C-alpha cells in the first residue's frame, strides 16, 4: 500500500470462453463484444481486458 | 417522449414474448455495450426469466 495507489497489479476481465483448472492465459489482445470487427484498433465496443 | 430522473427511476415488467433485437440496427446507434454473466453471442439460443 502506498500513496496514489499501487498500479502494478493486473487482472483479466474479458474472454470468449471459460478456462480449465490449472491453466494459464497470457495472450493479451483487444476483444470485440459485438458484430463489427475491431480491425485491431481499440475504439467503439472494443475494450481492453 | 420523456424519461425519469436519477432519484426516481422506473420499473417495467416484460414477459410472454419472443426475443429479437435485430430491429435496432436500422435506427438505434448505441454508445455503450457491456454484459455480465452471459456471452453476447449466445443470447439468441437461451431463455430469460
Amino acid at each position: 500500500s502506498k500513496v496514489g495507489g499501487n498500479y502494478n497489479y493486473l487482472y483479466r476481465l474479458f474472454r470468449k470462453s471459460n478456462l480449465k483448472p490449472f491453466e494459464r492465459d497470457i495472450s493479451t489482445e483487444i476483444y470485440q463484444a459485438g458484430s463489427t470487427p475491431c480491425n485491431g484498433v481499440e475504439g467503439f465496443n472494443c475494450y481492453f481486458p | 417522449t420523456r424519461f425519469a430522473s436519477v432519484y426516481a427511476w422506473n420499473r417495467k415488467r416484460i414477459s410472454n414474448c419472443v426475443a429479437d433485437y435485430s430491429v435496432l440496427y436500422n435506427s438505434a446507434s448505441f454508445s455503450t455495450f457491456k454484459c455480465y454473466g452471459v456471452s453476447p453471442t449466445k443470447l439468441n439460443d437461451l431463455c430469460f426469466t
